[PDB]
């Protein structure tokens, strides 16, 4: 049975480039039988290109599908923002489907700095017995950033955690945010809730803050 | 057109078996052909098998002792079945028209797919999340826009689904992907920036969905004061 | 006491091989021949037409023909002539419209595996022939003629044999094919390798002096051909003589809970299989000791 | 400076074998199958008629296409394209007569491989077809009809090409065939596999519109096989009509030492080759490198 | 109608080979079959092969080695050629038109025949016959009809024929078998039986023919008184 | 290869009744390829049934043919005089033709007696030294029959021979002729020569005879 193998695992470009996915097929395959699809996250896949060089109906004439016998091409000639998807090369024979492992195309964009907000814990929720505080960095480019909580200026550890999207579809970027979690107790023993972000797009770490009981 | 649409249990128990079902709008399942895909988190696409409407099968050699598909075209559905459900078995699986044409000079490609049904195996029970609202600072940026959200907490499994004003309010808004805490219960939050101005008069409710835990939620997020 | 099911009758699903055969046949190349002894190496390909056949039992094997005036289809059969081979028969590619085939002998006739169960197709079998041209643009957009009077004139007579086989007081009305394949969706065809796909919009919606029907082309295009470019265009293929006679329909029907002594149809039903099925339907093989 | 010989073209004996089997292949009856994984014992018999069929080069080879206006069939060719198959070729079983074939260019076109051999066949090639209806007796019986002025008309413009031929001061004659096989004396075609056989001392008999022939049909006495009557008579085949155009013929010349600027040809020269030979002569097939 | 006739040598010697032709009139060789066969002396036919008048020709099995079968339409005739002709090899030898018919759907059959040539393998020479009268008796039956005839004698090889006013007279005519006499030459005599009142105004003379060795005798038979 | 064998070697009957011959082949064959062929004496055979069953042109129509796969039957529903000739089978099979070896049809009629004369040596033939005396039997029936020559009322031996004709075809009789021959040294030193006829159909064996020099 075949096996499909994928051009570049990762990808990477700015938009307006071109982009070039190959998928490599273990033995010779006929052209009718290859498509292409494209999954944006969160999504399930869309058909982009079938028999090889088709184009799905309602697809951007900026992709086209090329090759044959062994070697097969995506082609995206005018990259979009929200062109970022993973890719697969999909192909029917023998009476079963077998899938490439897929390439990720990444979007390089200019650096962009967070906007940063804190949340404080509700009312709602200290009544549960624990409090979770939140801050938040929107929208922001490239993706490696750094937040560090501090409470009372006393630095936190291994009492967080973050989450992350994945890259914007009209903007590229990314977006975090971090979970600060405490029990009522604690967070009621403490006055400054803190947070200080580090990113690339900012000359100098800010910090967003509060006062528990204060605003 | 024509459209798919899986469902059937979020969460399926170690060893146990799963069943599913999409069904068919604006087509018939009639003349065609039906597939199930699969892809775990992270990972790829795995074709399972598929069905023609006449009732004869063809899975995929490294499942096809565990898998059964059938159709009822009187329903206008096809289902899956699959047996001895473990982790290795936790996926988003896919209905899809396809891969084989009707006819023999049809083209071959999945088309129109489902949305996906995340399964989960798990002997851990279905929890109903918690809603807590974000409320938005009358500091943070005051002058241009500012930001609010939902902190969704402590449920199983996955997945939850927000919207905002009942999806009137759509963009500016993030979501994010959960986070499994040490208590083996799933937390996100959701969140949005609008211009502070509209503080006052605008309305936010986030509308939270659990299905696993029949779990519908509309929180009223506003500042605090 | 003898017994016809046409709806499980291997000679279709045989049939349907033999077509598909036909057709891969048609694709690939020659292969070049070895030995001193080759007169050329030109070999012979038969294009993708349709070829008279009659279907033939062997030796210790009989094929029995029911002769029941306007026969179900289904169940018993009292006059059944038993034979060496079918009649031969012209198979045409198509979906929606059943193309050259026979006529139904007395008046319009029709069949479903079963009728109460939607999911059925409907097969019906014309006893008046409907004529229909199309041609390829001259290499003009490619399209079909069709009298009007006369499909309205048909549409009405199946309208009534519906009536009857669902209680009269009921009111027929055709729509269009909704989603699926481009080739159920449209009424498409092969006229010597070349598919034809028509909008049949103008065909099925009735209710209460010719026909145009706009059709594409979709071509051969491979395969067995990569890195081999060295010669012209093809040969006959410049107003191909496609016109032909409507024999029968597909038509399924649909099933939801608000339809009220109102009956849809529409235009596709099955698979290509249910073609063959239409021709074959009398027929059956069966064992002699 | 190309080379074409229609007359040594093993195309020509290549087509005639196949067409052979395509006769046999219609003769053999069914071997019965075996295994348990067999859908149905029907076989398919595809009837003995005229097929679509193109000849066609394997890769490393290629067929080439003489195109030069009036081509002689023998000798170098100006025009000459390069292709992979030739046009779809209906062929027709016949003698004397050339059925269904295709139309000289412009004019009326004569070819023998000699025409100083009287030995060697002539086939002509019309440009304007003659249509004859052929009907058999519902079991005047079995018999063909035809535009008289028009046929006389073709045997003048024929006569006319051959004076040009052989000197225009001679006098032109036609005689009917003389002693031979029954087949090669009358005209004879297939249809679906029986046989006419017709009095064609009308057609050759000139000098200087509804002209009846009696013909005799002969069906195929079965080599294969016997005692078949736990199965009946074979009727629904198809029925056809073989109602044909008319697109050239084979002649032979008279060679005695009394015969003075006058000519007489008869209708019957060669073998069926010849037939085949006439679609092919304007084909070579030949190896790339 | 279509007419074949054989020609060739009437004597063949040992180890040599065996040439001959059949000529066809009334038909043309193009288009058909032509077969020669052989036969022997009390036995039964054998057939030696057929060409088509294309050339390809196919030969006797038991025959093959030693055979060859020419055609020449140019001048409408066909020829045969056997090597290493012995005694086994005296015989018969007749051209026919098929087996094989011209077209696919003819009839298979040797038809037209030839009327045979009598080939003689043997190293003795050519010698013509002496032809003698057998003079009426004015006694035998001179009261209704009487017999005469010529004996041809002493000739070789095999055969002569016989025909009576140039065979204006035929009935009442029987010519014998010829016989080997120890002298290793034939003889034979031909006889016909005739009213005796005719005797005397009606004359009788018998053309003997002898091929093989260019004879040709006409004697006058009558009474001797 | 096939091999034809016919009916009975030899067959024979009066005029007007029913002749039946076979032929069986060593295997199964086609009627298309069986064929009956008559050879009259001194004749090429004549091809008298093709197809098996199918009457050659010109063919009397007492004449038919049936039969097949390895028996095939040739039947003459009415026997003439001059239906006196070898009946072949014939096959062509597998590139190859092949006869059986021949069924020889004789006529059984009525007693004839021979029609006896005698012919004494010409004057021609004594000149070359040699004398050759000859017996005519004309038309007679059966075939069994005697000559005696008696020179001089001395029988002879060993100096004479005889030839027979075959069946007639009007009437179905044997016709013979026996030749005396003697040096012309011997023959002129005797005078009566004689021929002696015994034959069935004759009550009295029947002497015909000369004198040398006179008549
Ligand atoms: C040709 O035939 C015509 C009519 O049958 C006749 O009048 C004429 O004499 C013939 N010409 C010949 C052969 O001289
Ligand atoms: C069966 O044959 C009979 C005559 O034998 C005829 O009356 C009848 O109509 C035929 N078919 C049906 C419809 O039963
Ligand atoms: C018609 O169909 C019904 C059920 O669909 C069946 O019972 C009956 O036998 C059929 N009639 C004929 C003519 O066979
Ligand atoms: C054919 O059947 C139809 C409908 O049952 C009927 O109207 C018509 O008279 C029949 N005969 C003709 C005219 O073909
Ligand atoms: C026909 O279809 C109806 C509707 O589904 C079903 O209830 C009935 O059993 C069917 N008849 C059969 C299968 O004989
Ligand atoms: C084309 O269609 C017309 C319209 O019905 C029809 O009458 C005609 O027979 C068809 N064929 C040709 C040659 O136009
Ligand atoms: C052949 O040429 C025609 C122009 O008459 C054009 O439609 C197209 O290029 C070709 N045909 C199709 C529909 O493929
Ligand atoms: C209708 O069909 C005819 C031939 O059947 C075709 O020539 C014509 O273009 C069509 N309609 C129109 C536009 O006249
Ligand atoms: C072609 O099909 C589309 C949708 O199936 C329909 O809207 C359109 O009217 C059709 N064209 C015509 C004029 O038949
Ligand atoms: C007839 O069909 C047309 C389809 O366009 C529809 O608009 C109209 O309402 C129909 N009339 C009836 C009686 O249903
Ligand atoms: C139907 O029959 C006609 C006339 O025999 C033929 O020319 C035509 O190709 C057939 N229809 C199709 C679409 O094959
Ligand atoms: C259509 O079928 C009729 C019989 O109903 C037949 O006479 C004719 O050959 C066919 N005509 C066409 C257009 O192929
Ligand atoms: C269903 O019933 C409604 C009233 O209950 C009536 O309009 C009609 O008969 C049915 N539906 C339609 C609109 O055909
Ligand atoms: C019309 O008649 C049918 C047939 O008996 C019956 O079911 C009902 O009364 C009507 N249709 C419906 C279901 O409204
Ligand atoms: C005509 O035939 C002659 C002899 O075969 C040949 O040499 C010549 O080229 C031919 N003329 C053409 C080219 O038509
Ligand atoms: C060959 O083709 C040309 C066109 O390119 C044509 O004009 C010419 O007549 C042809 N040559 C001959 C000699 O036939
Ligand atoms: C065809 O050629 C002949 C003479 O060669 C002539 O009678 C006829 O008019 C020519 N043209 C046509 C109409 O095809
Ligand atoms: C052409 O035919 C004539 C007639 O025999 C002959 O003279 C010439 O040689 C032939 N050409 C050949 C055989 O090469
Ligand atoms: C066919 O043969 C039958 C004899 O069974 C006869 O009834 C019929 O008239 C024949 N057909 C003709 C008109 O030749
Ligand atoms: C002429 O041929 C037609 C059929 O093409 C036939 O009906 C007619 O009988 C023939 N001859 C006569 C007598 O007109
Ligand atoms: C039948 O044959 C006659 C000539 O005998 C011809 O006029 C007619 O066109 C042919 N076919 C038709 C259309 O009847
Ligand atoms: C006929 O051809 C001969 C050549 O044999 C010639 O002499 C004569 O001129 C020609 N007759 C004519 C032109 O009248
Ligand atoms: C029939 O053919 C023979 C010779 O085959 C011929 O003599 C006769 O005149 C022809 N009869 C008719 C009516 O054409
Ligand atoms: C005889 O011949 C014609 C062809 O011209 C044929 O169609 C029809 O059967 C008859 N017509 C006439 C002229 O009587
Ligand atoms: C010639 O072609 C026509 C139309 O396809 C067909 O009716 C006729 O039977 C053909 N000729 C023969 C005898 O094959
Ligand atoms: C005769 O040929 C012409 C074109 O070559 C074709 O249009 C016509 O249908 C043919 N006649 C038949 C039906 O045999
Ligand atoms: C007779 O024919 C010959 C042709 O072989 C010709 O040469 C001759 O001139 C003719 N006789 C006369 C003297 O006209």
């Amino acid at each position: 049975e075949i096996v499909l193998t994928q051009s570049p695992g990762t990808l990477s470009l700015s938009a307006g480039e071109r982009a070039t996915l190959s998928c490599r097929a273990s033995q010779s395959v006929s052209s009718r039988y290859l498509a292409w699809y494209q999954q944006k996250p969160g999504q399930a896949p869309r058909l982009l290109i079938y028999g090889a060089s088709s184009r799905a109906t309602g697809i951007p004439d900026r992709f086209s599908g090329s090759g044959s016998g062994t070697d097969f091409t995506l082609t995206i000639s005018r990259v979009e923002p929200e062109d970022f998807a993973v890719y697969y090369c999909q192909q029917y024979d023998n009476s079963v489907c077998t899938f490439g492992q897929g390439t990720k195309l990444e979007i390089k964009r200019t650096v962009a700095a967070p906007s940063v907000f804190i949340f404080p814990p509700s009312d709602e929720q200290l009544k549960s017995g624990t409090a979770s505080v939140v801050c938040l960095l929107n929208n922001f480019y490239p993706r490696e950033a750094k937040v560090q909580w501090k409470v009372d200026n006393a630095l936190q550890s291994g009492n967080s955690q973050e989450s992350v999207t994945e890259q914007d579809s009209k903007d590229s970027t990314y977006s975090l945010s971090s979970t600060l979690t405490l029990s009522k107790a604690d967070y009621e023993k403490h006055k400054v809730y803190a947070c200080e972000v580090t990113h690339q797009g900012l000359s100098s770490p800010v910090t967003k803050s509060f006062n528990r009981g204060e605003c | 057109q024509v459209q798919l649409q899986e469902s059937g249990p979020g969460l399926v128990k170690p060893s146990e078996t799963l069943s599913l079902t999409c069904t068919v709008s604006g087509g018939s399942i009639s003349s065609h052909y039906w597939s199930w895909i699969r892809q775990s988190p992270g990972k790829g696409l795995q074709w399972i098998g598929y069905i023609y409407y006449s009732g004869s099968t063809n899975y995929s050699p490294s499942l096809k002792s565990r898998v059964t598909i059938s159709v009822e075209t009187a329903k206008n559905q096809f289902s899956l079945k699959l047996t001895s459900m473990t982790a290795a078995d936790t996926a988003v699986y896919y209905c899809a028209r396809g891969p084989v044409p009707a006819v023999f000079y049809g083209d071959y490609r999945l088309d129109p797919w489902g949305q996906g049904t995340l399964v989960t195996v798990s002997s851990a029970s279905t929890k109903g999340p918690s809603v807590f609202p974000l409320a938005p600072s009358s500091k943070s940026t005051s002058g241009g826009t500012a930001a609010l959200g939902c902190l969704v907490k402590d449920y199983f499994p996955e997945p939850v689904t927000v919207s905002w004003n009942s999806g009137a309010l759509t963009s500016g808004v993030h979501t994010f992907p959960a986070v499994l805490q040490s208590s083996g219960l799933y937390s996100l939050s959701s969140v949005v920036t609008v211009p502070s101005s509209s503080l006052g008069t605008q309305t936010y409710i986030c509308n939270v969905n659990h299905k696993p835990s029949n779990t519908k939620v509309d929180k009223k997020v506003e500042p605090k004061s | 006491t003898e017994n016809f099911n046409m709806w499980k009758n291997n000679m279709v699903e045989q049939m349907h091989e033999d077509i598909i055969s036909l057709w891969d046949q048609s694709l690939k190349p020659c292969v070049k021949l070895t030995g001193g002894s080759v007169i050329t190496q030109a070999c012979p390909k038969v294009s993708f037409e349709p070829i008279p056949i009659h279907y033939c039992a062997p030796a210790g094997f009989a094929i029995l023909k029911c002769n029941d005036k306007k026969f179900n289809g289904t169940g018993p059969c009292t006059n059944v002539s038993t034979v060496q081979c079918t009649h031969g028969i012209r198979p045409v590619v198509s979906t929606q419209l059943l193309l050259n085939g026979s006529l139904a002998e007395e008046e319009i006739v029709i069949r479903s595996e079963n009728f109460t169960n939607n999911a059925k197709t409907i097969i019906v079998q014309l006893n008046e022939s409907v004529v229909i041209n199309c041609t390829r643009p001259n290499n003009r957009q490619a399209h079909c003629n069709l009298s009007k009077t006369q499909w309205e004139n048909t549409l009405e007579q199946i309208a009534i044999k519906l009536k009857e086989q669902f209680g009269n007081n009921k009111t027929i009305i055709f729509n269009p094919s909704s989603g699926g394949d481009p080739e159920i969706v449209t009424h498409s065809f092969n006229c010597g390798g070349e598919f034809f796909y028509c909008n049949s919009t103008q065909l099925f919606t009735w209710n209460d002096r010719n026909i145009t029907l706009p059709c594409r082309i979709k071509q051969i295009i491979n395969m067995w051909q990569e890195v081999g470019k060295a010669m012209y265009a093809p040969p006959i293929r410049g107003q191909i003589r496609c016109s032909s006679n409507i024999t029968g329909l597909l038509l399924t029907r649909d099933g939801g809970k608000d339809t009220n002594g109102t009956e849809i149809f529409r235009p596709g039903g099955g698979d290509m299989r249910d073609n063959w099925r239409s021709e074959l339907y009398k027929y059956k093989v069966v064992k002699i000791e």
